[PDB]
Formats: C-alpha cells, sequence, structure tokens
C-alpha cells in the first residue's frame, strides 16, 4: 500500500516468494549472558522466531544468524544500554571498509588525521 | 496537490502533462484552454495507480 512509482518505474503487488525450507547458534539470543543482559529490555523471541525463518533458507554457512543478533544488539543499543562484549563468539564481524574494528559505542567525534 | 505525497512522480507529471500547452495542441489552444485539462492531468498522473494509463486518460479528454 506504500508503494511509489516513478515514471519508468512502474511496479506490481510484491509478493511473499512461494519458498519453503542444523544451524541453532542464534539460540544464544536468550542463552548468552551478554545478550541476557537485553532481556528486561526487548524480548528475544521475535528475533529467535526471525532466526526461524531465515535459518529455513539463510542460503550460506556460518551466516544465518549474524543479521539477527547485530539487529538485536542495534535495537538494546538503541533502547538503552549497549550490549558490549558481543561479537566475539559467534557474530560475522559487520563488514567495514577496512582497518576492521567493527566496536560497541565508537564515538561519532572520532579524532581524525586533519583535526582541530 | 497528490504528487507531494509521491515526490518521485513529479518530474513525470510535469514533463508528461506539457503536451497540453506544447505545439502538437496549440491548434486547440485557442478553442480551448488547457488551463483545467493540464490541471486535471497533473492531479491524475501523479495520485493513481499506473501513471501512465492516467496520463493516456487526461491527454485523450482534452483531445
Amino acid at each position: 500500500s506504500w508503494a511509489l512509482s516513478s515514471g519508468e518505474q512502474w511496479c506490481e503487488r510484491a509478493s511473499p516468494p512461494s519458498s519453503s525450507c542444523l544451524w541453532e547458534q542464534c539460540q544464544l539470543l536468550k542463552s548468552t549472558s551478554v545478550f541476557a543482559r537485553c532481556h528486561p529490555l526487548v524480548d528475544p523471541e521475535p528475533f529467535v522466531a526471525l532466526c526461524e525463518k531465515t535459518l529455513c533458507e539463510c542460503a550460506g554457512g556460518l551466516e544465518c544468524a549474524c543479521p539477527a543478533l547485530l539487529e538485536y544488539a542495534r535495537t538494546c543499543a538503541q533502547e538503552g544500554m549497549v550490549l558490549y562484549g558481543w561479537t566475539d563468539h559467534s557474530a560475522c564481524s559487520p563488514v567495514c571498509p577496512a582497518g576492521m574494528e567493527y566496536r560497541q559505542c565508537v564515538s561519532p567525534c572520532a579524532r581524525t588525521c586533519q583535526s582541530l | 496537490d497528490p504528487c507531494a505525497l509521491n515526490p518521485r512522480m513529479t518530474r513525470f507529471s510535469e514533463e508528461a502533462c506539457a503536451v497540453l500547452t506544447s505545439p502538437t495542441f496549440e491548434a486547440c489552444h485557442r478553442a480551448v484552454s488547457p488551463l483545467p485539462y493540464l490541471r486535471n492531468c497533473r492531479y491524475d498522473v501523479c495520485s493513481c495507480s499506473d501513471g501512465r494509463e492516467c496520463l493516456c486518460g487526461a491527454l485523450a479528454s482534452y483531445a
């Protein structure tokens, strides 16, 4: 209902793919202490369901869980406390252009080479 | 201004419902002023499901 066609860019009703289906790694969303700290905040159950939906296909290897884990971590951080130390167990090491340093709570101030 | 709710369609709406003012219709301009029809075409193209079909409808209405 919110599609916005534009000139040449017509479109049609997008419909769910008709494709059906053990990497149970993300079960730690409700087990590991690092994630457990967030349980008082947003519940993991929707994210565990999102796991199951992905895992059903999750075309690939040890990636079926990383998106959901990262999303849960970001949601918890936005909601309040930020999950420190996660990504050290099984996450996909969120991609970075170079100088691999994916770090929770990196100040945007980010003192750079040429700064006052 | 339905086109505000769909900003992506502004370019097409402006550049499409302009043949009404183009020389192709200068023969009719004197017969009928395409002010209401241009406004209707712009309101249609940028407000309906299929932009090109509504452009057809409006331009054909003026014709």
